[PDB]
């Protein structure tokens, strides 16, 4: 976590030489209880970028398209504070939680998942946006968002 | 008198100066008397109606009164929505009945029914019989349903309202049942006259009951339609067009025999049909006299009109690909695969 | 001319009236301070002209105030909504029952509730019944409804109410809901009075639990609507028809027999019903030879009065295609058969009130 | 002082056109509606039925014709710094990058070898690949090298809370689109809105529908698109719409395969 | 009128013209306190709570 | 008439966001005290004496009317008091934009000379 | 100057010509449903120190729910026959208008005209149009009908013990209310109006029964125990369909064929319901 | 809430409350604004019983509370009717640092109840509040309240001032039995 999230600011002379950019995204899996949560804030303790931290289950809206508004505007304010770093934990309860006040079904939990798949790699061109994302299940987030 | 009617004249020119408020009359009282609805929503009532005969005003009419004393200082027209009055076409395309390949039946069936009412009226009197209400033209994409409604456009004369399904489906409570009853009214004042609904699924969809959320709104919209094609006021002056992909998805009140009496179905054009298609695509365009166009229609099986357009277009990108200044029939052969959006495949251990 | 000199002087005089605010009294302060409300603005404390009777001024009269000092210059009667205005000043089409066939028994179950209150009352008082206020015209698409009302409106000798409820909808706040309170206003202030709203579906529908803004909106102007069919307030004789091609869509609240008493089903002609409404149709197409009437209605039969209407337009369609001034019986028979075919293109029709 | 300011308001009915005195009907927004006649200092012909206008506050009378309201995140759209990626960045799509750029960048930049043999070339491009295979890649390889505006639309900024705006930002996009000689639009991830129709019994996805098929209405319907050229990407090409999969307003379908 | 006194989500009082800000009004009900109003908990304490 | 043009290129802001403005001072490298650092130094300070020499005596011989306390005090009342906060709607020019009151009522207005103009984007 | 407190209300009181005609005896089997309206609205009124007394804290509010038809509009009908307090009738719909603010004012003026006129009874039917707990703070509609819902929370609340107003609200789908509107203080007394019970139908069918001409022919009993869950306004419409049969025939006189075919009619009950499944 | 003197926020969904929270309102956890200005705070939430609403709050809130709130003293309490429930989420352990039982109250705290409440009515002396306990097996707090407002309905009923023992008795029977 460390050469994706703090080695990149405080050297950032060892990637220049190199030739490459340090890795884009990061995401921290595993069972419940295994420190998941703990190495972000140990990450966000020793960092100098702005950290945002967002549960996945605040991407759930009430209206249609506010999902997609809200991971629009919570990327925006990333790129107005850079460099930052953006912690989306518990990601997969976006999609393995269901609740009754997302007028949008499961497809509007896609177009969520969609709007997110731009902000991570998309058109727009992403300042210094560290991403740390986070989960118990793995298994079921779309292998395209993790790609 | 004369000089004084004149004088007086004057006066009522200073008075008579613009802008005017717009108004609507909501009432004619007695005790000759009028009461009025300003744009600023205010409203007033009138001692004395105006400048403007208390026998030709109605409730709901639109009038132009002074901006201070807010008398009626002359009658205003009918008032239609800026995007119901943008929707009426002006250019009139300069499409043809002989650019359509293969729909001789379809043209047919529609000009009959919009077309040969409104000039040769006198075969339906003769006839005793009721001229049909509203022709729906459904079939897969690209089998020339748009084209056949420009085609309609024309070679008529009469007032022509193009419209698209999502055009009447707004945020605001019967916004859009407004626009639908904007449109034929506006159609009815400029009979006869034509009116295009494309993609009629986006405001036709089949009604459902539930009891947590629907769009209630749309089905409003179209609810309204249904009105207007056959109601409570019969409008047999203004001829319907609709065209729609998923006739199936379209409400069962919406395909009535009295609101769209002529279901046409528009057919995936047949050996003929694409031969003739291509043809059409071609004309202006520089190709050889070698061009084998009964090939080419055995060779696209399961094509539509816009496939085989696509076929002539993407053939005179390989002749520019290629810096040929005419297009050959490798050119139109090679075409076809583009446009059959075929995947790539390593299969050359077949046979 | 004399007379012109008099039409131009009468406008100089008009011109130099001015118009005067539209309120509504609310009390009477003293005898020369009152309280009134603008249509759509603030209230004020107000004085009133010594000429005016004063008594007439009750709370909720309509009154004119002069523009710049609010005094209240007349009383008004109740100002009739324009759009209720041309619901009663609506043109049905002069259609007759004789132009509806296979109705009989629904059309008398309609003329039981809106005609005989209207003419006998005594005849229900005796029994001891009030008699129903409400009816519902309920039926697959194309079987009658909107016929029958029209021809119950141009029949009936009686105050007609004629509108639709997508047409009701207003995008301001409460306007759809006071639509309705107008509506009723005019037919109790109108009595004998019938209220007819087709396609009630569009504002009457089953109220959502997990609705939008838009939604609840509807659906305070349905349960406006509910307070005035049956409310605190007793509706005394008002009639509504109400009509719709999904019933089931409907709030079980609106369609309670308190409010739509009667649920009229207007459904798909029978042979015999088909019968008839083919002769009303073909009757003005001009024809030589034998017309088997019968053959059609075998082959016609899950058709509505519309198909059978746009069997007679087929049929004249295939003359006018080979140039014929009359219709046979053989371009009947493609008629009949044509429009069949448009039948596979329809879903389920068969909704009923739950 | 000298230059007083103007209210915005939409011209509707234009009365008397053809004597010496027409009077304009104009909606002056929330305020009010006023019969207006034209300033001095403006044509006659400059002013039509339905376009905005800048009125007086003492006399109304329209001052100078205005832009069509276009919402602003429609504005925002539209590329203005062009992407660090070029088409020497791209690997392994070279067939793929040819018929890419001849339909949306050799047309605009030389024109004139298609009109003399009267060529009519697409004007829709559709790139489909599983994810990663450089769908966005070339296509901001694509906003780099154009020389027309490039508008950026992802099909999740087209899901919208109330019912009618998706489609309506359609039409403002397409009618922001046309004010321009040349132009081209980027939908990304065009799956979001290009679901096929379908009926579920429920309104599944039926305002969603409309935003699709307000779409395709402007790719290929009654009017005339225009001089844009829209540019398609979506990893899940098998859920698009079938009027949208066809000529007219998905012309070319390049793959994104995996490379060799 | 101090500007240190002008405390957000304060209530001030405008001038007609100017709307110049000339008087702190007193402070409306607090949000929460709003918010408590409506939801109108039933406070207690632990003499009504038994076993 | 003509619609007019904007010179500016774009509708969007400057991307570039809290900087020192006009304290961007030059990174004198190396850091380390020695003396062409202090030789680089000073000429950051010979400058700064002709800048201050240069702009005092222009604001010496200035009228009375343009001061910059003057000029500053004048701007207050071009823009007046209340200053209504608005929304930008469109930037039709470089001095004229459609802006929309709360109540939501557009005007097209005239942007004054001292107004930021690389802040305006709509919304 | 400050105006007395009875003037500036848009909203009225009931008179004495618009007093309904409905009596207590004219409801038929609700006597769980009138014992617990009248214990916590007319009772309260004219026994208020009998409450303190006793220490019960009488329900300032009373919440009639239940399917339509099952009398709940008409037991408030009855209370304003048979009370002498006033009587201030309004609807939820009524209280939604074109001028914002406006909606708010007449809120507090009904409760300001019920507090000078005490004791009086507010009865809000249709309580849904401005009590539904779904608000959307981008619309005009939900941001005026939230401002009416704060305000006659406000109201209901700013009433104390010594004031004599009772609060009746009906409505058919209770489950779309605030549950804010349902806190103690405000509507603290729940009455259910349940569809009538096999006991329940033969009371409401004698009762409407009982006003109009019957032959002895007719058994109420016979449709009383007829299994089909149905409303008093469905028993209403049996017998008013019974009537007009009779009618139809020229009679005076309800028979038993007239009513066999009126529940028929009136019923109209598709099974719905599959044999196999039991 | 009341003797930490703390303040008492209930977080119950409603958008009825939500302009008090924020204009935004898109996410929950707002509240914490008006939660840190009113420190110490107990934040509560009931599940009244698609997932609960109220149990996503609880992940929301204690994710904060985790370690990526500054300010102290701000606690958090959920009711439910059932543990076996709650998501795994919340189960996990260092999640919810306490659960706290609420068995329904047996014959000695029933009396108990039952004594806090009978103190608001005019109860005429010699009430045998065991025995009306014993009467009552398996009911709740509230139920053991509402019998006492039930007891004096009775008295009201016979138009006595003061609440006897068959009153209890006859409460006791119409809020258990045919209740
Ligand atoms: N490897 C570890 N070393 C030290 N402490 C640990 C470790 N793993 C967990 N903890 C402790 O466990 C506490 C709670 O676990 P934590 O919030 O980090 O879980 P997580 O791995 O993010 O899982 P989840 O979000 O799925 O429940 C942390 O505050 C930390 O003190
Ligand atoms: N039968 C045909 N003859 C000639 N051209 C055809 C034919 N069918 C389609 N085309 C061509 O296809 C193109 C698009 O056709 P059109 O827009 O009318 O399609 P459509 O069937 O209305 O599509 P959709 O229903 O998907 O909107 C036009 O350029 C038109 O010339
Ligand atoms: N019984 C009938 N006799 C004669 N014509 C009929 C009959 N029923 C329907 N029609 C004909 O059907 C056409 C449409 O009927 P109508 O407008 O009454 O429809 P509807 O039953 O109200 O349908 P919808 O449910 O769509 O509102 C008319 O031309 C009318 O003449
Ligand atoms: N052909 C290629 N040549 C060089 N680099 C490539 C190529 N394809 C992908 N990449 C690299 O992989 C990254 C993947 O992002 P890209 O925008 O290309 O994905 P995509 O195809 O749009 O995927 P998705 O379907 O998830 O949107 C690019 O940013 C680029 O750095
Ligand atoms: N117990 C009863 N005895 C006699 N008639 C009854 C009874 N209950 C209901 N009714 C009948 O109910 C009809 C009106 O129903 P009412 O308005 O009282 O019901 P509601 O529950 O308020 O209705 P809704 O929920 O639809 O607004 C009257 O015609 C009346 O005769
Ligand atoms: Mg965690
Ligand atoms: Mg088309
Ligand atoms: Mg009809
Ligand atoms: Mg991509
Ligand atoms: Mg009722």
């Amino acid at each position: 976590i460390k050469e994706s999230v703090e080695l990149p600011l405080t050297h950032p002379e060892y990637y220049e030489e190199m030739g490459i950019k340090p890795p884009k995204g990061v995401i921290l899996y595993g069972p419940p209880g295994t420190g998941k949560t703990l190495l972000a804030k140990a990450v966000a303790n020793q960092t100098s970028a702005t950290f945002l931290r967002v549960v996945g289950s605040e991407l759930i809206q009430k209206y249609l398209g506010d999902g997609p508004k809200l991971v629009r505007e919570l990327f925006r304010v990333a790129e107005e504070h850079a460099p930052s770093i953006v912690f989306i934990d518990e990601i997969d309860a976006i999609g393995t939680k269901r609740y009754d006040s997302n007028s949008g079904g499961e497809r509007e939990i896609q177009r969520t998942m969609l709007e997110l798949l731009n902000q991570l790699d998309g058109f727009d061109s992403r300042g210094d946006v560290k991403v740390i994302m986070a989960t118990n299940r793995i298994e079921t987030l779309d292998p395209a968002l993790i790609r | 008198m004369k000089d004084k009617i004149k004088e007086n004249s004057e006066k009522i020119k200073v008075n008579k100066t613009l802008p005017y408020l717009v108004s609507n009359v909501i009432e004619l009282l007695d005790v000759k008397c009028a009461v009025i609805k300003t744009s600023t929503r205010q409203t007033y009532f009138l001692p004395v109606i105006g400048l403007v005969d208390a026998e030709k005003l109605k409730p709901g009419d639109l009038v132009g009164v002074n901006k201070d004393s807010y008398l009626i200082l002359e009658t205003l027209p009918t008032e239609y929505d800026s995007r119901v009055k943008a929707m009426e076409v002006d250019e009139r395309p300069t499409e043809q009945y002989s650019d359509i390949g293969g729909l001789d039946k379809q043209i047919q069936e529609l000009v009959e029914a919009i077309v040969l009412p409104m000039n040769h009226k006198e075969k339906f009197e003769n006839l005793g019989i009721q001229p049909p209400k509203g022709v729906l033209m459904y079939g897969p994409p690209g089998t020339g349903k748009t084209l056949l409604a420009r085609a309609c456009a024309a070679q008529t004369k009469a007032t022509f309202l193009k419209l698209a399904g999502p055009q009447l489906v707004q945020m605001f409570i019967g916004d859009g049942a407004k626009l639908v009853r904007d449109a034929f009214a506006l159609a009815k004042e400029k009979a006869p006259s034509i009116i295009f609904i494309d993609e009629l699924d986006a405001i036709g969809t089949k009604r459902f009951d539930s009891e947590k959320a629907g769009d209630r709104e749309v089905q409003r919209t179209m609810l309204e339609l249904l009105n207007q094609l056959d109601g409570f006021q019969p409008n047999t002056q203004v001829k319907v067009i609709a065209a729609t992909n998923r006739v199936d998805i379209l409400d069962p009140a919406l395909l009535r025999s009295g609101r769209l009496d002529r279901k046409i179905e528009f057919p995936m054009p047949n050996e003929e049909a694409r031969a003739r298609i291509m043809q059409i695509h071609s004309r202006k365009m520089n190709v050889s006299p070698d061009v084998n166009y009964e090939e080419l229609a055995r060779c696209t099986d399961d094509f539509n009109g816009a496939q085989c357009k696509a076929v002539c277009v993407e053939a005179g990108m390989i002749a520019l690909r290629r810096g040929a200044t005419e297009l050959t029939h490798e050119d139109y052969m090679e075409g076809i695969l583009e446009v059959q959006a075929k995947k790539k495949a390593n299969l050359q251990y077949y046979a | 001319l004399t007379k012109q000199y008099e039409k131009s002087e009468n406008d100089l005089k008009a011109l130099q009236s001015v118009g005067q605010i539209v309120g509504e009294v609310l009390k009477q302060l003293t005898e020369e301070k009152f309280i009134v409300k603008a249509t759509n603005g603030p209230r004020y404390v107000v004085g009133c002209r010594r000429q005016l009777d004063k008594s007439k001024l009750k709370p909720g009269t309509r009154v004119a105030l002069d523009m710049t000092t609010l005094t209240i210059m007349r009383y008004l009667p109740r100002e009739v909504d324009p759009l209720v205005y041309n619901m009663s000043h609506e043109d049905p089409g002069n259609v007759s029952y004789s132009e509806i066939g296979g109705l009989s028994e629904q059309i008398r179950e309609l003329r039981e509730v809106i005609e005989l209150p209207l003419t006998n009352p005594e005849l229900f008082q005796r029994v001891g019944i009030i008699p129903p206020k409400g009816c519902l015209l309920y039926g697959p698409p194309g079987t009658g409804k909107t016929l029958l009302a029209r021809a119950v409106a141009s029949q009936l000798d009686c105050n007609f109410l004629k509108v639709v409820s997508s047409s009701i909808v207003d995008k301001y706040i409460g306007e759809s809901a006071r639509l309705i309170r107008e509506m009723f206003n005019y037919a109790r202030d109108h009595q004998p009075c019938i209220i007819f709203m087709d396609e009630i579906d569009a504002i009457g529908g089953r109220r959502f639990s997990e609705g939008t803004s838009a939604d609840r909106e509807i659906q305070r102007t349905l349960m406006e609507l509910l307070n005035q069919m049956d409310g605190f307030d007793t509706l005394h004789r008002v009639k509504m028809i109400m009509a719709t091609n999904r019933p089931d869509t409907l709030d079980p609240a609106l369609l309670r027999p308190g409010r739509l008493d009667r649920k009229i089903h207007i459904d798909l002609p029978n042979e015999q019903a088909r019968l008839d409404i083919l002769k009303i149709h073909a009757g003005p197409i001009t024809k030589h030879g034998e017309i088997d009437y019968e053959a059609i209605v075998k082959l016609s039969d899950g058709f509505n009065g519309a198909d059978l209407r746009n069997v007679c337009t087929e049929a004249g369609m295939f003359a006018i295609r080979a140039d014929h001034d009359f219709v046979v019986q053989e371009d009947f028979m493609k008629a009949v058969r044509k429009v069949a075919d448009s039948k596979k293109l329809e879903s389920k029709l068969d909704y009923k009130p739950v | 002082q000298s230059e007083q300011p103007l209210q915005v308001a939409r011209c509707t009915k234009i009365i008397n056109a053809d004597s010496e005195d027409p009077k304009y009907i104009i909606n002056v927004k929330q305020f009010a509606k006023f019969v207006v006649d034209l300033s001095d200092q403006v044509a006659p012909t400059d002013i039509e039925e339905g376009m905005r206008v800048g009125v007086d506050r003492n006399k109304y009378q329209i001052h100078i014709p205005l832009p069509p309201k276009i919402d602003p995140t429609v504005t925002m759209m539209q590329v203005e710094e062009k992407p660090d990626v070029t088409y020497s960045d791209v690997g392994g799509c070279k067939e793929q990058i040819e018929k890419l750029r001849e339909v949306v960048e050799t047309p605009l930049l030389h024109p004139e070898r298609f009109v003399n043999l009267g060529i009519e070339p697409p004007k829709g491009v559709l790139l489909f690949g599983p994810p990663g295979t450089g769908k966005t890649l070339c296509a901001r390889a694509v906003a780099n090298r154009t020389d027309a505006c490039f508008i950026r639309v992802i099909g999740s900024e087209l899901v919208q809370k109330y019912v009618g705006e998706g489609a309506r930002m359609v039409r403002e996009l397409f009618e922001m689109a046309r004010t321009k000689k040349a132009c081209l639009i980027f939908f990304d991830e065009i799956d979001a809105i290009g679901g096929a129709r379908f009926d579920d019994g429920a309104g599944g996805d039926n305002e969603v529908q409309r935003t699709m098929l307000e779409l395709i209405n402007q790719l290929d319907g009654f009017d005339p698109r225009g001089n844009i050229k829209v540019l398609m990407a979506t990893n899940r090409p098998d859920t698009l719409d079938p009027a949208l999969m066809r000529p007219g307003r998905l012309d070319r379908k390049i793959e994104f395969s995996l490379p060799d | 009128i101090d500007i240190n006194d002008v405390t957000p989500n304060c209530r001030v009082a405008l001038r007609n013209d100017s709307y110049t800000l000339h008087k702190i009004l007193p402070n409306k009900v607090d949000p929460l306190v709003s918010l408590m109003m409506v939801e109108k908990v039933p406070d207690s304490t632990y003499e009504m709570i038994g076993g | 008439y003509e619609p007019p043009v904007p010179t500016r290129v774009g509708k969007k802001k400057k991307k570039t966001k809290g900087p020192d403005a006009a304290s961007k001072l030059p990174l004198v490298t190396p850091h380390t005290q020695c003396r062409l650092k202090l030789l680089k130094l000073e000429r950051i300070k010979d400058y700064l004496l002709m800048e201050e020499e240069f702009i005092r005596n222009q604001e010496q011989m200035k009228p009375l009317e343009e001061k910059q306390e003057e000029e500053r005090s004048k701007v207050d009342d071009l823009r007046g008091t209340p200053m209504s906060v608005g929304t930008l709607e469109e930037i039709i020019d470089d001095n004229h934009a459609i802006v929309s009151t709360s109540v939501g009522s557009e005007h097209y207005v005239s942007i004054l000379s001292f107004v930021d103009k690389d802040l305006l984007e709509p919304g | 100057d400050v105006l007395p407190p009875e003037a500036d209300s848009s909203i009225m009181m009931l008179t004495s010509d618009q007093k309904p005609d409905v009596m207590y005896a004219d409801i038929g089997g609700m006597d769980i449903q009138k014992q617990e309206v009248r214990e916590a609205v007319e009772l309260p009124l004219t026994h208020f120190e009998l409450y303190k007394q006793i220490g019960i804290d009488p329900p300032r509010g009373v919440l009639m729910y239940g399917p339509p038809g099952c009398g709940k509009t008409m037991l408030a009908k009855a209370v304003a026959h048979h009370t002498t307090a006033a009587f201030i009738r309004v609807v939820g719909s009524e209280f939604v208008q074109k001028y914002l603010g406006e909606g708010p004012r007449m809120v507090r003026d009904v409760f300001r005209l019920a507090k000078e006129n005490a004791p009086a009874i507010i009865f809000i039917d249709e309580i849904d149009a401005i009590a539904t707990k779904r608000f959307d703070a981008q619309t005009g509609a939900d941001r005026e009908v939230q401002r009416i819902l704060l305000e006659l929370l406000n109201q209901m609340d700013g009433f104390d013990q010594n004031v004599n107003v009772k609060v009746i609200m009906a409505t058919n789908r209770a489950d779309t209310l605030d549950p804010a509107l349902l806190r103690p203080g405000r509507l603290d007394r729940k009455i259910e109006f349940p569809l009538p019970d096999r006991r329940q139908k033969r009371l409401i069918f004698s009762t409407i029964t009982s006003k109009m001409n019957l032959s002895e022919e007719v058994d109420l009993e016979d449709y009383v125990a007829r299994p089909d869950k149905i409303s008093g306004a469905d028993i209403n419409s049996i017998c008013q369909e019974s009537g007009m049969l009779a009618v139809r025939e020229n009679r005076y006189i309800v028979l038993a064929k007239d009513f066999e075919k009126a529940y028929k009619t009136v019923i109209k009950k598709d099974e719905q319901e599959h044999e196999f499944y039991k | 809430a009341h003797h930490t003197d703390c303040t008492f926020i209930r977080v119950s969904g409603s958008e009825l409350v939500q302009k008090f929270i924020g204009e935004g309102a898109r996410m929950v956890r707002e509240l914490f604004v008006m939660a840190r200005e009113h420190a110490p705070s107990i934040i509560f939430m009931d599940e009244i019983d698609g997932d609960s609403e109220v149990q996503r709050t609880m992940l929301e809130l204690l994710n904060q509370l985790d370690g990526f709130e500054a300010t102290k003293n701000i606690k958090v309490i959920m009711a439910t009717n059932r543990i076996d429930i709650l998501d795994s989420a919340l189960l996990r352990p260092g999640r919810i640092d306490r659960k706290i039982e609420f068995p329904p109250p047996n014959e000695e705290a029933r009396l108990d109840i039952l004594k806090i409440h009978s103190r608001k009515m005019n109860l005429t002396r010699g009430i045998n509040l065991r025995k009306i306990a014993e009467l009552m097996p398996g009911a709740s707090g509230a139920e053991v309240k509402g019998v006492c407002t039930e007891a004096g309905m009775y008295a009201l009923r016979e138009r006595r001032v003061h609440v006897t023992q068959e009153d209890f008795e006859m409460a006791v029977a119409k809020v258990m039995q045919k209740d």
